[PDB]
């Protein structure tokens, strides 16, 4: 057994590795997502495809129960392994106390493996970040973020990866309350969130939404191809 | 104090040009690795007398670059090994914030291996300003070729669009070592315009070795 | 006491692991070996000086069985060669109580270079310093294979071990067909080690083994003197 | 005792981690495979390296490892640390079919290796493997399939990837001759031989230096047949025929 | 300096610099002075505070009927050592129906802290132990040190300017073994103040003494019972 | 170069102890003062964002019915410790049949935060006050991550700690009603804080005698605000 | 002690089971229900002691759930049914056997309809039509009577009517009440809740 403190104080008060996997979060990919009153919608930018691959093992939004989906970003090979044992946790829920999970339970199981995974012996922390999203019982809908230190937090939108510092400077110059009117004008507004971050013109992105009562709908590249003619269209005749 | 860093062929060197193009001050320049000497104490002699040349003419511009390259390699010709590397820069260290009156010299620097150099040379009152260059972004990437590809007598054969996605991660430089290249393949039959097929075979022949 | 449970073997920034380059400088300042499989048996010989006249000649041996039909030379450095003869000669005997046959030579090499393997990559040690020659004759058709301190192994007609190894193998690529008995084999073995020995090559400075259908044996230094007459 | 610790395990301040870079940096050069699939069949092309004449040629394959009764991988990079893995994903499909009685999913194998390599780069303080390999096979609910891992411990569904030492100028070459579902098992063969014809630099594409096995699903055969050295040289002559008839009628 | 680092490296000169350092933390600690008669054991303590809104750290602890400790040095290894001395006198009293003698109880502590000043990667214990207690001989004072040393003594002082205090001890420790409990105290008060600043000394909130006594079980006076005991006391001279 | 996380210095502290202590000076300011008519006990939140949701976060939270904590630096192995003291007061009534002081809790906490080493791996860097109201009336205690706690009447901890110490002695009297000490709090804080003051940024919480552990929320806790 | 019933037929499953729940000697509840899904075309029907059908039964319901999120598809009810065999066989030689009894009814869009048996001792059976508890005795020769493996649904439902009848004539258990399901393309159907009015 290798025993061995990893992580460890700074002499000013930092804990260089974890700061250091925040880095790691800074250059994966765009991760855009906000809420709707009644249909929440979360979509990756930068799918970086070379037309030579499948395109379904590259996704990076999946389900975790029927109600919580759930992006990312940083590296995918700790990705998917806080995924499978997610999984696990969410489903021993229902063994237990009979309810579905509530998307704000599955956030504090994730934090809180997350933090004492930076206490352990002979353990580098994580490198990923979170977008949990979900719509509950009684149809709230809500979404939550995941610092690779563990710190649980809630948003009303949100962006991570590179270059998340402009895109959420973009969100709150634009995000009013009649922004999310219609289940269409909330997509409007994510079309128009990472076609102001890295490129992505309609090649690149991938918005998937949940209308509270559905599992996941992917929109292939056909309405995406039609939204962001129609958002570019508005964009054409007022400047 | 500036310091400039980033990958390697991002523009470093390229945009020091543009500043002693447009100044009016004196400018000088030296290498990092070229302040390294075979003899003990010649090194930190040269560094002395350069700012006492910096100094004695002008509101002046001294520009070091690639000063990763005085810790990294190691050379026989040094007689005094790692510990002769570390007095020269504590020479270094003394002439951009002594207690000496300074005048009028900014300090440019550059480099690609930021992480290695000491970082008492890095804190505020040494070099103030820390600018980072990013690899250059797909649409910035197409303004590129329409600067290296202005004066040739391009054929209207060519598509830049597909060059430019070739290299996910193609530099600045990559750009100008294929655009000078393939105008090299034309002269070899005599052709004042380039075509298709010349692109085709100079990444080929740039990047895939 | 406890270990150390980390590896002291890591990749080079040019992606070279190290330790295992040096492992490999250790098996080519051994002595010289070789090995050649001809079409009904293997021959494996070796090179073996004591340092003065005071040294009992009869008491170690550097070619060992390892079953019936199973032979092993080396080329390395002497402490390490012992443990892995042990765990060679175990690993065949687990082969024998599930099986009740005796073990095939690609199955044993399968086995002995996944414990050379393990051991360069676990907690606290160094790498072993020795290569190894294994014959045998399963099913009729002779095997001659070389493991190596990474682990790794191959499938030679002819080849050698020690010092001066790439002008052995610059010899045996002149000398060696597909067609031989096994006693021509032994006259090419005793012409390859001669190369690098000193001026007296006699009964007791090297060590022949051999392998046929009768099974592996060793040779008596009286039929050995008998091949080293009349050589050269 | 913590003086002569390497820690293998920890970041760096830049952020990323510098051990499988430096796998992955060992990955481009001794070896080279690819594979290629647009229809019934898909197929292994693998480049020998030790082509020395001392050699007995046995053993059915050099890098064509026979996984389960209907897949196989090639593999790259260290073979010492390729002969562990090889052999531990071989029970896993075994233990599958012990729990459930039916054939492993071609992609459920490669997430259950790929936790484990994934595991040596995140704790234990412990030297990761510079393996990386392909993955080719059949199931019944997603049919020909072909994956790629890597030492990082993330994987990928391809249609066509090398790991050669030259693997971006074949890749590069991949996306400028291919076809999305029509590309049979014949043309996929003569457009195998013509990417090794590049990124090989000992030319002339002597046969016994190349290895191709491909993977046909008959009714419930599902043949993977490593081809002999007897039909890899007429496919290279074919290969030879066309491009004099080509350049010079151009 | 490379023989600086960890516990199990010797000096070049033999002197293990990690002991030391935990001698060093013991001096950090206020002050507090234990002595005893013929037939009693009197440890003073004198306290510590942060703000003047905040409460007073105290120091003396009950260990058993008979056995009292006082604490210098890091207060979190203090109750690692402290739960470790209640255990050890409880089970004795569970064996074998009798009071744990204290003389055998200190060398149980000494091998306690011996094992963490041998092993790696292990610190010693930084505390300041005082024991007072009884045998079946009498009152005892023994101190103990971080690296494993226990002494026998009869009037010891530790803690941040400690030295001042022992030079009134020696001096005066011909008178200590013939009086009563009243000016055997006021002996060790008249320590406590000799290791102050001259202006503040004995503000009745700062101070605690604890006695175990030939007929008397161990008990801890704090604060209001201690002006009983502080009066008494001349002014200081200057 | 590298030391153990177990090593002591020349002068005789630690190393990572006293680098944890540096650290609770980059967390958010709480307030705590303890009146003899019950524990009022205030935080600010540190808002970051327009878009965030403010009361996802808490400083304040409930460790039993009669007891409240206020959590300072790091947050995510702040819960760790809660977790602890919510199970020992559990066990306590389980096997007694009664509630734990509030001095009991605390100790029950502090022998668990110098634990660290190299068998069976750093300090908690958090610091923290208990609020609470026992059988020896209401109480007022102080953690460090070294370990060691003792009890204060009006303590201030966070980035913004010893400025505002200074301006809580002069204030504090042991005859304070609690209306007046939740008001006296504000004005602290109103000073300290970066943004503005209103019912978002701040939370409060009291404990009395005669009710339970009670949270402010933004109903009642403006009515403070605007007579301020 | 009670009972279940198992046809099976060309593109379908019909299963059906009782309701009661049993104590000494009184029936604490009539409304019980013997049926637990996994997906949308697998149930599980599971008779025995007291504690080990609740807990074993849901245990291999949260491994199936499981295997649907950790892939995107289903179990077949081929390798569904064999992964419970798996557990049983494996805790059987332990210190916590369980005693159950239990039949599976599955549909798959390759191989159809299937219908599966086992009992305390994990032995599968692919079978047409099965039964367990002290009626099967009574009524499995009833069952291979009037089996034909060309059965329409309809029919198929009043030969289950036919073998429940006979139920309650001679069998001294009070039983009055069944519960039935049926199993399709379009996944698990709820049918009518036959009984017998006791008043
Ligand atoms: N962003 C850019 N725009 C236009 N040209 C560029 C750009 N980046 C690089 N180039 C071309 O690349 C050539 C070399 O660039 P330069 O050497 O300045 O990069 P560098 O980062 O300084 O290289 P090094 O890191 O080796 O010092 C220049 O002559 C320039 O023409
Ligand atoms: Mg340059």
């Amino acid at each position: 057994s290798y025993d061995r403190a990893i992580t460890v104080f700074s002499p000013d008060g930092h804990l260089f590795q974890v700061e250091y996997a925040q880095e790691a979060v800074k250059k994966g990919s765009t991760a855009v997502g906000v809420r709707g009153r009644d249909i929440v919608v979360l979509g990756v930018e930068k799918k970086s495809v070379a037309k030579l691959q499948d395109e379904r093992t590259v996704r990076k939004i999946c389900a975790l129960d029927d109600n919580v989906c759930m992006a990312f970003a940083g590296l995918t090979a700790d990705a998917r392994i806080v995924i499978n044992r997610a999984r696990v946790e969410c489903q021993s829920h229902r063994l237990t106390v009979e309810d579905p999970v509530t998307v704000e339970y599955i956030t504090r199981y994730i934090a809180s493996l997350k933090q004492r995974y930076t206490q352990s012996n002979g353990r580098r922390p994580f490198g990923i970040s979170a977008l949990i999203v979900g719509f509950d019982f009684d149809g709230t809908p809500r979404l939550y973020q995941t610092d690779p230190s563990g710190t649980y937090h809630a948003w009303k939108a949100n962006a991570i990866g590179r270059g998340a510092k402009s895109v959420r400077e973009f969100l709150e110059k634009n995000y009013t309350d009649e922004a999310i009117e219609t289940d269409d004008l909330t997509i409007k507004l994510v079309i128009k969130a990472l076609l102001e971050v890295v490129q992505s013109g309609g090649k690149n992105i991938e918005l998937a939404v949940m209308r509270r009562d559905q599992s996941l709908k992917i929109l292939n590249p056909e309405e995406i191809e039609k939204y962001v003619a129609e958002i570019e269209k508005e964009k054409e005749e007022n400047e | 104090g500036v310091i400039l860093y980033g990958p390697p062929g991002t523009g470093k060197t390229l945009l020091a040009k543009a500043v002693a193009n447009q100044t009016s001050a004196t400018f000088l320049r030296v290498v990092g690795s070229e302040l390294i000497q075979k003899y003990l104490g010649d090194g930190p002699k040269l560094v002395r007398e350069l700012f006492r040349v910096a100094e004695e003419h002008a509101p002046s511009i001294v520009f070091i670059d690639e000063i990763d390259a005085i810790g990294t390699k190691r050379y026989d010709s040094n007689s005094g090994g790692e510990r002769e590397i570390q007095r020269t820069m504590l020479e270094l260290l003394n002439q951009l914030d002594g207690f000496d009156s300074r005048g009028d010299v900014k300090v440019i620097m550059a480099t690609n291996r930021i992480e290695t150099l000491d970082p008492a040379l890095i804190r505020p009152g040494r070099i103030d300003r820390k600018i980072e260059f990013p690899l250059p972004d797909e649409k910035t990437k197409k303004r590129i070729f329409q600067i290296h590809t202005s004066r040739m007598t391009l054929a209207d054969d060519v598509t830049l669009d597909d060059l430019i996605m070739a290299k996910d991660d193609l530099s600045g430089a990559d750009i100008k070592a294929i655009c000078t290249e393939a105008g090299l393949m034309a002269l070899r039959e005599r052709r004042m315009k380039v075509t298709n097929e010349d692109f085709k075979k100079s990444k080929e022949n740039v990047l895939y070795k | 006491e406890r270990g150390y449970s980390f590896s002291l073997t890591t990749f080079s920034p040019s992606g070279k692991l190290v330790q295992i380059e040096y492992a490999l400088a250790a098996v080519a300042g051994g002595a010289p070996s070789v090995g050649i499989k001809a079409a009904n048996g293997v021959v494996l010989a070796t090179e073996k000086k004591q340092k003065s006249i005071l040294y009992d000649e009869r008491s170690v041996h550097k070619v060992e069985p390892i079953t019936k039909h199973i032979g092993l030379v080396y080329s390395g450095m002497g402490p390490d060669y012992r443990v892995l003869v042990h765990r060679a000669r175990k690993l065949a005997q687990q082969y024998y109580l599930v099986y009740q046959e005796p073990i095939p030579t690609a199955q044993l090499v399968q086995r002995v270079a996944s414990v050379m393997q393990e051991y360069t990559q676990s907690g606290g040690v160094r790498p072993f310093g020795v290569s190894l020659l294994i014959c045998g004759w399963n099913e009729g058709r002779p095997y001659l294979f070389q493991s190596d301190p990474s682990g790794a192994y191959f499938a030679w007609k002819a080849t050698a071990m020690g010092k001066n190894y790439v002008n052995g193998k610059t010899f045996l690529e002149k000398r060696y067909n597909e067609d031989l008995e096994l006693e021509d084999a032994i006259h090419t073995a005793i012409l390859t080690l001669k190369e690098s020995f000193e001026g007296q090559m006699t009964e007791d400075n090297i060590e022949v083994g051999i392998c046929n259908e009768a099974g592996f044996r060793r040779l008596t230094p009286t039929e050995v003197k008998d091949y080293l007459a009349a050589i050269a | 005792s913590r003086r002569y610790d390497s820690r293998t395990t920890i970041f760096s301040p830049e952020g990323r981690l510098y051990q499988v870079e430096y796998a992955m940096e060992a990955i481009g050069h001794a070896g080279t495979c690819l594979g290629i699939l647009a229809n019934d069949g898909v197929l292994l092309a693998a480049e020998r390296r030790n082509i020395h004449k001392l050699l007995d040629e046995v053993f059915f394959s050099e890098k064509i490892y026979k996984l389960n009764e209907d897949m196989a991988c090639s593999v790259a990079g260290i073979t010492s640390d390729a002969n562990v893995l090889t052999n531990e994903l071989r029970l896993i499909a075994q233990r599958y079919l012990l729990q459930y009685q039916e054939p492993i999913p071609c992609e459920q194998l490669v997430t259950a290796l790929c936790d484990i390599k994934q595991a040596y780069t995140q704790f234990g303080g412990k030297r990761p493997f510079g393996v990386s390999l392909l993955y080719i096979g059949w199931d019944k609910h997603y049919g020909f399939q072909l994956y790629q891992s890597d030492p990082s411990g993330n994987y990928g569904g391809w249609k066509a990837t090398c790991i050669g030492n030259n693997s971006a100028a074949a890749v590069s070459m991949l996306k400028q001759d291919y076809k999305e579902g029509e590309m049979t098992l014949k043309s996929a063969l003569a457009l195998a031989i013509k990417v090794l014809n590049k990124t090989m630099d000992v030319s002339k594409l002597s046969a016994e230096k190349v290895e191709i096995a491909t993977l046909t699903r008959e009714n419930g055969k599902t043949v993977i047949r490593v081809l002999k050295q007897k039909e890899v040289e007429q496919l290279i002559k074919k290969h030879e025929e066309e491009e004099a008839k080509a350049e010079r009628e151009k | 300096n490379q023989y600086d680092n960890d516990v199990t490296v010797w000096s070049p000169q033999g002197r293990i610099h990690q002991i030391e350092y935990a001698m060093e933390a013991v001096k950090q600690g206020s002050a507090t002075v234990g002595l005893k008669s013929k037939t009693h054991a009197v440890l003073v303590a004198l306290k510590r505070a942060q703000s003047e809104l905040a409460a007073h750290q105290k120091k003396i602890l009950h260990v058993d009927n008979h056995i009292g400790i006082s604490i210098a040095g890091l207060t979190a290894d203090a109750r690692l050592l402290c739960n470790f001395m209640r255990q050890e006198c409880l089970d004795s009293r569970f064996v074998f129906d009798r009071p744990l003698p204290v003389s055998r109880l200190v060398s149980l502590i000494g091998s306690k802290t011996q094992i963490p000043t041998q092993r790696y990667g292990r610190r010693p214990y930084g505390v300041g132990l005082l024991i007072a207690g009884y045998d079946d001989m009498g009152p005892h004072i023994f101190q103990t040190c971080p690296s494993a040393n226990y002494f026998d003594c009869r009037a010891m002082s530790i803690g941040a300017r400690s030295q001042s205090a022992r030079t009134y001890l020696e001096r005066h420790m011909s008178e200590f073994m013939e009086c009563n409990l009243n000016e055997l105290v006021k002996h060790g008060l008249r320590a406590l103040r000799e290791t102050l600043p001259a202006e503040q000394d004995l503000t009745t909130k700062n101070v605690s003494i604890g006695i175990v006594g030939k007929d008397l079980e161990f008990t801890i006076y704090d604060d209001d019972d201690v002006s009983p005991f502080l009066e008494g006391l001349e002014e200081r001279p200057q | 170069y590298d030391r153990g996380v177990n090593t002591f210095s020349p002068e005789g502290r630690l190393f990572q102890v006293e680098y944890a202590i540096e650290a609770i000076k980059l967390g958010s300011t709480a307030i705590g003062i303890q009146t003899s008519e019950g524990v009022c006990l205030a935080v600010e939140k540190r808002i970051t964002s327009p878009l965030m949701e403010p009361s996802s976060i808490e400083k304040i939270v409930e460790i039993d019915a009669h007891i409240g904590c206020a959590m300072s630096g790091l947050i995510a192995d702040a819960k760790t410790l809660i977790d602890k003291a919510r199970v020992e007061t559990q066990n306590h009534w389980f096997t007694y049949n009664e509630t734990m002081t509030v001095e009991s809790v605390t100790q029950a906490v502090s022998n668990l935060a110098l634990q660290f080493g190299e068998e069976d791996s750093r300090p908690f860097g958090v610091a923290l006050l208990f609020g609470g109201v026992d059988e020896k009336g209401p109480q007022l205690f102080h953690m460090d991550p070294s370990g060691t706690f003792v009890q204060c009447d009006a303590r201030a901890i966070g980035s913004a700690s010893e400025g505002a110490q200074s301006s809580l002695q002069e204030v504090y009297h042991k005859s304070m009603t609690l209306k007046e000490a939740i008001k006296s709090s504000l004005i602290i804080l109103k000073q300290v804080m970066e943004e503005k003051l209103n019912a978002t940024n701040i939370e409060l919480a009291t404990v009395q005698p005669g009710q339970n552990f009670h949270m402010f929320t933004k109903e009642e806790l403006e009515e403070v605000i605007k007579d301020i | 002690m009670e009972y279940l019933i198992g046809i099976q037929g060309p593109d379908y499953v019909l299963v059906a089971s009782d309701r009661v729940a049993a104590s000494n000697i009184v029936q604490m509840k009539d409304d019980h229900d013997k049926m637990f899904k996994m997906s949308e075309k697998i149930l599980l029907l599971c008779v025995g002691e007291a504690g080990d059908t609740v807990q074993f039964a849901e245990y291999i319901q949260k491994n199936v759930q499981l295997y649907k999120m950790r892939n995107g598809y289903e179990l077949s009810p081929t390798a569904a049914a064999n992964f419970t065999r798996r557990n049983l066989a494996d805790c059987l030689r332990s210190r916590t056997p369980y005693h159950v009894n239990l039949l599976l009814a599955g549909y798959d869009e390759h191989e159809g309809p299937a219908l599966y048996y086992m009992d305390y001792l994990a032995a599968l059976a692919k079978a047409p039509f099965a039964a367990h508890g002290y009626g099967a005795f009574l009524t499995l020769s009833i069952l291979d009577r009037y089996y034909t493996p060309t059965i329409s649904r309809e029919r198929a439902v009043e030969l289950l009517r036919k073998c429940l009848e006979e139920l309650q004539k001679r069998f001294i258990l009070n039983l009055p009440t069944f519960s039935v399901r049926i199993i399709d393309k379009n996944g698990i159907h709820d049918l009518d809740n036959i009984s017998f009015p006791k008043q």
